[PDB]
């Protein structure tokens, strides 16, 4: 099972911008899809999570009322809608994809995912 | 009737891995409070259905699946993974719809010069098929010369056994694992939870 | 990450002594320890698995023992071809599928040989390139450990000079040691007297070779 | 049952290189197949590993841009190396993996030398005798094999003709990303008037053939 980032590039402060994890199978549907970014030279850091049904999110407080999580699993996608980005913000944008916790606190840790993209890089 | 998850919670010895255990739950009522009040698990992560809202749906047919593993391994009783428990012993489908519950068990699978009892199988040609069990014991063939059921160079048994001492990391220590199956076709509901029917 | 430790690092013994080098992990890894064996330019070679189960072919002088945290490998009776480097093995870890250890030198021992002691001006040759190298040669000594200090006009001189120390002989059993002293033309003439002290247990005190710039 | 091993050599940083494991007595494709690397003057660090189910793994420092591949026609394992980096520099392993058993196979190793330092000749300096080279009766010389790129260097004294006595030290890699040298003899001091001593230098990598002339001091 592949995942695949998208919707990456340079944007200034204040500007807007969309990212997007698709999955090559439809089995994406039954996985809670999370969004972590690696800065360079730092190791990864947590971002936004998604569940299943899409009845129960859980954000960064980095990235609490700027960010927004929404899925389709129609398409198999994740969405991290990213508003009134920061110059920190730049970093490679990976997704994990694993199960569902009953301790919503194992979304923040990585290991706790099973499967990871191959990151889209975001400048501002 | 309730379900039965006394005998499969609460089970003295649980099975090797690569021999694991399947019970059939069916035609009861499932109260999974026994899980929510007890704070001992380490892995509680369901598939297909959040773990919160189980006491609601109700289900077709359940299947309990439970081994013991290492707390390294418990990572591979998941959809995708990759290790010598999910290639060769115990292998989770990618359309998996379910639960995975695991917790440590020191306590009660560790011996002070070591536990020898709980086998994972080390050697095997071809990875396994989802949900499937090899209870095979013959001579694993590492070269081109047969091995006519005797062990030595190339030719080595299948199964291996774990060392659980006490004194062990938590990445070496046991676990116990209960995998949880839930299938829901066109047929009438067996297992319920007790806020639905 | 379990960390692995083995004690000691250099380990002198003669032959028909009792050899037992040690290995430490930081938490708990029952049995699954192995011990290898590394001569100077070959692959290592598996002595002992499940940290006390004999591999087939391994004399039976090779003993291992331990369960946890403390390993021993055992050698009851020293042979001329058991010195070597000998290495630790953690099995089946996380991350990481096998983590080795720092390993360990036996070497052999044998009486206490005071160093000789020889300084070498620069050739004129290099020092028309440029360039100016200053070597000290330690000669025939026993035991390894020996302290080489560079003084130019009694300045005790670091971080510009770099040793090279050969293997046991195989007559004498001795080392050799060499310390290149460098530094550029223009640094080389703004001095007068290059020395070499040289500490060890053979010497009842440091010896000093030393030259003028000059001659 | 032996493993062959082949591929290695020298590579700049940002290069790649391939490293194969001819197997005779054992298969490949049925076995737990590892590649363990050692770096000069260092320890043992293992690489990564292929499972007799096709599963791969790899270490933290090389993931990536380290690729493990089999052919079972050959009985061959390969590892790829792409984007090297100069903490790759090592003698590289090929090894049956048993698991709890160890590794029992192993393969002879290949050297892996990754350096953006252009293949340059040795300048030889000769290590004169003196009174300062000299201890009562017995004096020394040598020659200084300098700045050269990359290894091995040979050096003989008068064209093979003397080894009692001599010792060439292992080579230091200096900051410059070069390679140095010594070999010194220890010769009677009666000698230094009537004996000639010349050592015999040879580079291949870079065709160099040098014979110096160690002739007294003050
Ligand atoms: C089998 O079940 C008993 C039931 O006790 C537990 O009580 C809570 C702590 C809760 O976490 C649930 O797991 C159980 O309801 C286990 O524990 C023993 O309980 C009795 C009292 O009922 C107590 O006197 C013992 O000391 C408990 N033993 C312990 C904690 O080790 C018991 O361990 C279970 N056995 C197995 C093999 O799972």
């Amino acid at each position: 099972v592949q995942l695949v980032e998208s919707g990456g590039g340079l944007v200034q402060a204040g500007e807007s911008l969309r990212l997007s994890c698709a999955a090559s199978k439809p089995t994406f549907r039954n996985f809670a899809a999370g969004w972590f970014r690696q800065t360079p030279g730092k190791d990864r850091e947590f971002v936004a999570v998604i569940e299943y049904d899409g009845d129960s999110a859980y954000y960064a407080d980095s990235v609490k009322g700027r960010f927004t999580i929404s899925r389709d699993n129609a398409k198999n996608t994740v969405y991290l809608q990213m508003n009134r980005l920061k110059p920190g913000d730049t970093a490679v944008y990976i997704c994990a994809i694993g199960g569902n916790h009953y301790d919503p606190s194992k979304y923040y840790t990585a290991d706790e995912y099973d499967y990871w993209g191959q990151g889209t890089q975001v400048t501002v | 009737n309730l379900c039965p998850f006394g005998e499969v919670f609460n089970a003295t010895r649980f099975a090797s891995v690569y021999a694991w255990n399947r019970k059939r739950i069916s035609n009861c009522v499932a109260d999974y409070s026994v899980l929510y009040n007890s704070a001992s698990f380490s892995t509680f992560k369901c598939y297909g259905v959040s773990p919160t809202k189980l006491n609601d749906l109700c289900f077709t047919n359940v299947y309990a699946d439970s081994f013991v593993i290492r707390g390294d391994e418990v990572r591979q009783i998941a959809p995708g993974q990759t290790g010598k428990i999910a290639d060769y012993n115990y292998k989770l489908p990618d359309d998996f719809t379910g639960c995975v519950i695991a917790w440590n068990s020191n306590n009660l699978d560790s011996k002070v010069g070591g536990n020898y009892n709980y086998l994972y199988r080390l050697f095997r040609k071809s990875n396994l098929k989802p949900f499937e069990r090899d209870i095979s014991t013959e001579i694993y063939q590492a070269g081109s010369t047969p091995c006519n059921g005797v062990e030595g160079f190339n030719c080595y048994f299948p199964l291996q056994s774990y060392g659980f001492q006490p004194t062990n990391g938590v990445g070496y220590q046991p676990y116990r694992v209960v995998v949880l199956s839930f299938e829901l076709l066109h047929a009438p509901a067996t297992v319920c939870g007790p806020k639905k029917s | 990450d379990i960390v692995m430790t083995q004690s000691p690092s250099f380990l002198s013994a003669s032959v028909g002594d009792r050899v037992t080098i040690t290995c430490r992990a930081s938490q708990g890894i029952s049995s699954y320890l192995a011990w290898y064996q590394q001569k100077p330019g070959k692959a290592p070679k598996l002595l002992i698995y499940a940290a006390s189960t004999l591999q087939s072919g391994v004399p039976s002088r090779f003993s291992g023992s331990g369960s946890g945290t403390e390993f021993t490998l055992t050698i009851s009776s020293l042979q001329p071809e058991d010195f070597a480097t000998y290495y630790c093995q953690q099995l089946n870890s996380y991350p990481p599928k096998f983590t080795f250890g720092p390993g360990t030198k036996v070497e052999i021992k044998r009486t206490v040989a005071a160093p000789s002691v020889f300084i070498f001006p620069p050739s004129d040759e290099q020092l028309k390139s440029g360039t100016a190298s200053v070597v000290c040669l330690l000669n025939n000594f026993y035991p390894r450990e020996a302290k080489v200090q560079w003084k130019v006009d009694n300045a005790l001189q670091s971080g510009n000079s770099q040793e090279s120390v050969t293997e046991q002989d195989s007559k004498d059993s001795t080392y050799s040691l060499s310390s290149t002293l460098t530094l550029s033309k223009a640094d080389y003439e703004k001095h007068k007297v290059y020395a070499c002290e040289v500490t060890h247990q053979g010497l009842s005190s440091p010896v000093t070779k030393s030259f003028n710039r000059g001659e | 049952v032996q493993l062959v091993e082949s591929g290695g050599g020298l590579i700049q940083p940002g290069g790649s290189l391939r490293l194969s494991c001819a197997a005779s007595g054992l298969t490949v494709s049925s076995n737990y197949m590892s590649w363990v690397r050692q770096a000069p003057g260092k320890g043992l660090e293992w690489v990564s590993v292929i499972y007799s189910g096709g599963s791969t793994f790899y270490a933290d420092s090389v993931k990536g841009r380290f690729t493990i591949s089999r052919d079972n026609s050959k009985n061959t394992l390969y590892l790829q190396m792409n984007s090297l980096r100069a903490e790759d520099t090592a003698v590289y392993y090929c090894a049956r993996d048993l698991d709890v058993y160890g590794l029992d196979v192993w393969g002879q190793g290949t050297t892996v030398t990754v350096s953006s330092a252009s293949t340059k000749g040795p300048s030889v300096f000769p290590l004169a005798p003196s009174s300062k080279s000299t201890s009562g009766g017995t004096a020394a010389l040598g020659c200084l094999v300098k700045d050269y790129f990359p290894e091995p260097v040979t050096v003989s004294w008068n064209s093979g003709a003397l080894t009692s006595g001599v010792h060439t030290f292992p080579a230091v890699l200096q900051s410059s990303g070069l390679y140095s040298l010594s070999s010194v003899v220890t010769v009677p001091s009666s000698s230094l008037g009537t004996q000639t001593y010349i050592c015999n230098v040879n580079h291949k990598p870079s065709n160099t053939k040098v014979d110096k002339r160690v002739e007294p001091k003050s």
